[PDB]
């Protein structure tokens, strides 16, 4: 038999593993396991209400009730240690009545609310009650009830279909790190809230709303709008950020109904972020939908695709060849990058590069923009170093794992930047490249840690590669690590954090910026999705040209604009800060006369008189097989190749400013998000 | 590709042409149940639909717009990849993430901070 | 009458391609009555639709798939010998018949 | 009265004044022809709206 | 002294290999010992070193204006690879 | 005449080589045997003096596309002197002829031609195989659980061409496939 969901059991060593019999059946468990996982391992599905893999145990619901030979009462599977040939027994009458007797105790004072609760077809309690509860309710008294209080915008509160689990605080206090909720009173009383009203400010706050197993915690701005049944379901990555973590996109029709978390255990591990889950609203609010082009009067009138490929094949022809910049966005993939680099290489230029770390950063070697250890590698971390980055604001679930290997392993946080909030204790060291000077040289309190620690992790933000310094904190850096042995055969320390889901893939591809001053002495700028870049650098005589999928301060500045499909509309790879390649399924259609951007970019280059061998979108990929080959073998695991010893001696002179802050409103930080209505809400309430 | 059941099947060259994924759904977000898994789906990727101009209805041209996940299912991934390649579809398969089962223990709520110390 | 049994080999399965195609051959007369086609089509072009239909057929080397697809010509063909279907249906599927493809199928729409 | 939607129709509907600090809302007078049994909890200082009906009751002394 | 004037006819030189395989070594060594000679001598070319695993050796180089030419180092030595980027700086452009 | 006797003496009587499973229950007796031993074991399961099953009720398929073998094809059947009912099933694929049984039982042949119809398999021997219920010149079987609820082609008159014509499916409204299958099952 296999075990329930999949799950793969990890064995330490062959020796440390005893024997139950969950069944009758002989399980082989590590020693640790529970009576609950023992279960789960010989395909038998113990219910289950406050237990979470990801929460710490506590026995409350008294629902995963099973029987075992040598004890007098009915044990908790979810917090009972397995022992040597210990016989469960699941499906026996003790097992059974205790299973009625707690779902009758748990539907005694529950709401009949059903259908209009937002949990109606995807509840636990209903579910479980159908399976595993009896038929008819003896119960005939009043029930009790609650006020429901003020959570904030994102997480709408009925109090009265609480069960008692005690899964969100433990969350809270675990995982989110923000100790704001807990159990209040005592007795049939106690209940969960804040006490003061404050609002849930967490950025990881959303995912109370998946952990709650009953219609307690349900989404506000999702609040019956439609029902799971109705509801398609797509495994989609994210693009928000560069962790690019697994989500599950829900549809009903040709628009996004909902984003909900996917389970993977080595990028986001079933949370996602506020700003991953709230983003769906941004899809279908000012979006671009038809070729526009400015007129004598400075108005835009929609115009025909064959008309606006025209008017830019016939300026881009008029421009000497230097003059042209083709800038590509932090949603862009991989496939439309190619495009856009062969179609401006073709044109003569050399100036492509992405919006946020293409300053002229060297790609050259892949381990210097990679996040070298894994983000489940960092769980084996002693200690972490943030040079500069801030990854509670940046990639909020790598602050998620290291809040969790810092409140399991016990590890020590020295951060290097600008003042910040940090949900976990961290020791600032400083706040700018003196700091850094001090910690190479030696002497500073923090590097007897540093240097006692048996794996440590230095986590460098790509917020550091757009200073005129970079070089040297590059070089600083590495001497750092190399000193102190944090890059070995057997572990590598050393990693830097891209902030913009493209960012991975323009570097891999050699999508980095040639020339400084490239953007100044531009006559035709071609901002594909590119909102993110000061459009008052561009000269006023330049012809840009935007192609994007929703207005933003780049339209205002645009000449000629070419409307583009979203995230959720087409297929595309897109790159980890660990280098792990995901490509993304459609969802629902792409709205008005909109295209994907390989094939915008592939138009245009026709029209402007410019052949490129492909034509269709695996075309495309055998051409990112030859610059990019690991582009193509989606879902691998690769390691980097070499070290930091390649990289040759650069003896600049580290600058003397303080590091700055890349990320200064979370919730607006891409088009989609700046776009979208709950995001605005959500800043005008949240931040502070 | 040895598509000729499709060939002897009856579908149309036109659909016989399309690009599928095949995959295991996984597990929802909002239910701790693991029922609805272990079985393995054709993706289509049907998403070409629009909104009827008199009602607001969702209106397709897609015959494959729910098949895949209404009747076609199978048991295993080689019973699916058995499937698109005797229909003469080009697809692609994607190993469904698994959960990994690590040592938890009721014990490590309740654990020795360690004797206080006056760094 | 009855259904042949299977094949067993690609000699065999040549033999039946031959017999059907030549059943269909006799069989064009009978629709140039049936269906008022004296004054529309060639008594030749028929024949080269059914060569051309074979011969895009031709790629198989599975007798049990021959075999099917044998019988479904020939139930075809009777569906056709009788009134059955509509007149402009043979007519619809039994007639023989610049910039580049992907821009013109850019300019249409975006689903390829 | 087309004109006035049932929101502010049941915007006019004055607070049911209840002496305890909960009341059983079932929607109608017989309890079989109207809503699921809804227990509200009258402990705030705003009236508390029944999430069938949408009728308000507040707490009558304290 | 061609070493020297790489950036000046090349405008990026991409290397791609695999990492685990006994094909690829001898590529492995020639990155090894001469990619921070010729970074150092060529500050501005972007010499692109990618990997993965199902990956031959290769040798790319874009020129002027797309042009690209790739030699497959599958059965060269490192003197024989040197030798053939000599061939590509040289007779490229 | 009852499923516990039935059972035995066709363990004992029947040839071995004929039937490959054998199920007893009270939703039925069941034979499963090779798609080249239906016409025998039919054969025999018609003439024997302790079991005269002389009425075939009907022939129906089933789809499993996950199998190799496809379609299931379960012939039920009816004993009016003993009062027993017995099911004999075979398995074949899209592309194998099995034996018709139209000479034992002579109603077999609108069965067999709507099995062929619905879901593709063909009859060795039937006097006349052709599609009795779907619409003339149609393509496809229906019945398989690859082919989509509402079909390929759409029939709508045209006023210009002055006759009833087939075009590619339009919905207006789609059909809205709801998921209410439980985690906890
Ligand atoms: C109005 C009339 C109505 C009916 C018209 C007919 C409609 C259906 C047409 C039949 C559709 C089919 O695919 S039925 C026929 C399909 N069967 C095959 O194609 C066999 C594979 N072909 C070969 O073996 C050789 O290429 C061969 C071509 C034999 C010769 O070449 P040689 O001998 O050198 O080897
Ligand atoms: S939480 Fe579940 S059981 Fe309670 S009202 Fe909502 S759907 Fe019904
Ligand atoms: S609000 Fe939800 S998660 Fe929190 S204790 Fe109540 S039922 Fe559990
Ligand atoms: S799941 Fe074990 S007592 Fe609640
Ligand atoms: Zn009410």
């Amino acid at each position: 038999r296999n075990p329930v969901g999949g799950a793969r059991v990890h064995f330490s060593n062959p020796e440390d593993a005893i024997e139950v019999f969950v069944d009758g059946y002989a399980v082989k468990v590590p020693k640790g396991f529970t009576v609950l996982q023992a279960c789960e391992v010989a395909g038998v599905d113990i219910p289950r209400f406050c237990y979470h893999s990801r929460l710490s145990i506590a026995g409350n619901c008294r629902m995963c009730l099973v029987e075992v030979e040598k004890s007098p009462k009915p044990v908790a599977s979810c917090a009972m240690p397995a022992l040597p040939g210990m016989k469960i027994k699941t499906d026996t009458p003790i097992a059974k009545k205790a299973r009625e007797g707690v779902m009758e105790f748990l539907l005694m004072n529950h709401p009949l609310d059903c259908p209009i609760c937002d949990q109606g077809g995807e509840c636990d309690l209903q579910d479980q009650s159908m399976a595993f509860g009896s038929d008819r309710g003896r119960f005939t008294e009043m029930k009790r009830s609650v006020v429901d209080k003020n959570l904030g915008p994102l997480v709408k509160t009925v109090m009265t279909r609480c069960i008692q689990c005690t899964r969100c605080v433990r969350f809270a206090s675990e995982v989110a790190g923000v100790q704001d909720l807990g159990i209040l009173g005592r007795g049939s009383g106690e209940e969960i809230g804040t006490y003061v009203e404050k609002l849930m400010t967490s950025e990881l706050s959303g995912n109370v709303i998946d952990i709650c197993p009953v219609g307690a915690l349900t989404s506000k701005p999702f609040a019956f709008k439609a029902r799971n049944w109705e509801l398609k379901a797509t495994e989609t990555i994210d693009v928000s950020d560069a962790v690019g973590s697994n989500i599950r996109v829900d549809s009903r029709g040709p628009e996004v109904m909902r984003i909900i978390p996917r389970l993977n255990e080595d990028i986001n591990e079933e949370w996602i972020s506020d700003k991953t889950r709230f983003c769906y609203d941004g899809l279908k609010r000012q979006r671009l939908s038809d070729p526009m082009i400015r007129d004598s009067d400075g108005r835009f009138k929609a115009v025909s695709w064959r008309d606006a490929l025209a008017v830019v094949g016939d300026i881009i022809h008029q421009v000497k060849p230097d003059e042209i910049v083709g800038v590509a966005g932090q949603l862009s993939d991989a496939e439309s990058m190619m495009v856009l680099k062969d179609f401006v290489n073709r044109m003569g230029s050399d100036n492509v590069w992405c919006e946020g770390t293409a300053a002229g950063v060297d790609a050259d070697l892949r381990y210097s923009y990679l996040m070298n250890t894994s983000i489940s590698g960092l769980e084996n971390a002693d200690l972490f170093l943030l040079i500069g980055t801030q990854p509670r604001v940046e990639a909020a679930m790598v602050n998620a794992r290291i809040c969790k290997t810092v409140r399991a392993s016990n590890a020590k946080v020295g951060y290097v930047g600008p003042p910040a909030e940090f949900n976990y204790d961290c020791k600032h060291l400083g706040t700018g490249p003196d700091t850094l000077k001090e910690i190479a040289e030696g002497r500073h309190p923090f590097c007897t840690a540093l240097k006692n620690a048996k794996n440590p992790a230095i986590i460098v933000g790509a917020g550091l590669f757009n200073r005129t310094d970079k070089n040297a904190i590059l070089s600083s850096v590495e001497s750092i690590a190399q000193a102190n042995n944090v890059v070995r055969p057997d572990w590598n320390g050393l990693n830097f954090l891209l902030q913009y889901a493209a960012q991975a893939a323009a570097l891999d591809l050699g999508l980095i910026q040639q020339s400084a001053k490239a953007l100044e002495s531009a006559k035709f700028v071609y901002l594909m999705g590119a909102d993110d870049v000061n459009v008052d650098k561009i000269p006023k005589d330049a012809f840009v040209v935007y192609q994007g999928h929703h207005g933003d301060k780049a339209v205002y500045r645009a000449n000629v604009i070419l409307p583009a499909s979203a995230f959720t509309e087409k297929e595309g790879t897109y790159e980890n800060t660990e280098g792990f390649t995901q490509q993304t399924v459609p969802a629902v259609p792409t709205v008005g006369d909109a295209r994907d951007d390989w094939k915008i970019v592939r138009a245009l280059s026709e029209v402007s008189g410019v052949k490129l061998p492909y034509n269709s979108i695996e075309g495309v990929r055998s051409r990112i097989k030859s610059v990019a080959p690991n582009l193509v073998h989606t879902d691998e695991r690769e390691p980097a190749a070499f070290g930091p010893s390649l990289k040759p001696e650069c003896k600049e002179a580290m600058s003397t400013t303080p590091f700055q802050t890349v990320v200064e409103n979370f919730y607006m930080t891409n088009s989609i998000t700046r776009a979208s209505k709950i995001m605005a809400q959500c800043s005008a309430v949240l931040l502070k | 590709k040895r598509g000729e059941i499709g060939k002897v099947s009856g579908i149309p060259e036109e659909h016989l042409s399309r690009k599928v994924i095949i995959y295991s759904p996984a597990r929802t977000a909002t239910q701790s149940g693991s029922g609805k898994l272990g079985k393995w789906k054709i993706n289509f990727v049907s998403t070409l639909k629009w909104e009827n101009p008199l009602m607001g209805w969702t209106s397709t041209g897609d015959p494959y717009a729910n098949v895949g996940d209404s009747a076609l299912a199978f048991d295993s991934e080689e019973a699916a990849k058995s499937f698109a390649e005797r229909h003469g579809w080009d697809y692609k398969v994607k190993k469904p993430n698994t959960p990994l089962l690590k040592v938890k223990s009721y014990s490590d709520n309740f654990k020795w901070k360690g004797n206080p110390q006056p760094e | 009458i009855g259904v042949p049994p299977n094949s067993a080999n690609l000699t065999e399965a040549r033999r039946r391609v031959f017999d059907f195609f030549r059943a269909a051959c006799r069989s064009i007369p009978t629709i140039m009555d049936i269906y008022n086609l004296q004054d529309v089509v060639a008594p030749s072009q028929l024949r080269y639709a059914i060569s051309a239909q074979i011969r895009n057929n031709a790629h198989i080397t599975d007798p049990k798939v021959i075999d099917l697809l044998i019988f479904k010509g020939m139930e075809e063909l009777t569906d056709i010998v009788d009134h059955a279907k509509q007149r402009h249906h043979i007519i619809g599927q039994y007639v023989v018949g610049g910039k580049t493809d992907f821009l013109k199928n850019f300019y249409t729409s975006n689903y390829f | 009265r087309s004109k006035k939607s049932p929101m502010e129709l049941i915007s006019e509907v004055p607070p049911i004044k209840v002496d305890g600090r909960i009341v059983a809302c079932e929607g109608d007078t017989n309890p079989a022809l109207g809503h699921p049994i809804e227990f509200i909890c009258l402990d705030l200082n705003e009236p508390a709206i029944c999430k069938y009906c949408g009728l308000r009751y507040v707490q009558d002394h304290h | 002294a061609w070493r020297g004037s790489i950036s000046k006819s090349m405008k990026e030189l991409r290397i791609l290999l695999c990492q685990s395989s006994p094909a690829s070594a001898p590529t492995r060594t020639f990155v090894e010992k001469n990619y921070k000679d010729l970074k150092s001598l060529n500050p501005k070319l972007p010499i692109l070193i990618r990997e993965c695993s199902g990956v031959q050796p290769q040798m790319w180089a874009r020129y002027d204006m797309g042009v690209e030419r790739c030699v497959n180092l599958d059965g060269l030595t490192e003197p024989q690879i040197l030798k053939a980027l000599e061939n590509l700086v040289k007779s490229g452009a | 005449m009852d499923n516990q006797f039935i059972f035995k003496y066709s363990w004992e009587t029947l040839p071995k080589k004929w039937v490959k499973k054998m199920e007893r229950s009270e939703h039925g007796n069941r034979f499963d045997t090779n798609t080249d031993y239906l016409f025998q074991l039919l054969c025999f399961l018609k003439l024997h003096t302790y079991t005269r099953v002389q009425v075939l009720i009907d022939i129906c398929g089933v789809d499993y596309p996950s199998r190799k073998r496809r379609f299931e094809v379960v012939y039920n059947l009816l004993s009016t002197r003993y009062n027993s009912r017995i099911r004999v099933q075979t398995s074949a694929d899209e592309v194998t002829r099995i034996s018709s049984v139209v000479s034992l039982f002579p109603s077999a042949g609108w069965w067999e031609r709507e099995v062929w119809d619905m879901f593709g398999v063909s009859f060795i021997n039937h006097p006349d195989l052709r599609r009795i219920l779907t619409d003339y010149g149609f393509e496809g079987h229906p019945l398989r659980k690859d082919f989509p609820l509402s079909g390929y082609v759409q029939v709508r008159y045209d006023d210009p061409e002055k006759r009833v014509v087939s075009e590619p499916i339009e919905m207006t409204q789609e059909f809205r496939y709801f998921d209410f299958a439980s985690p906890w099952e």
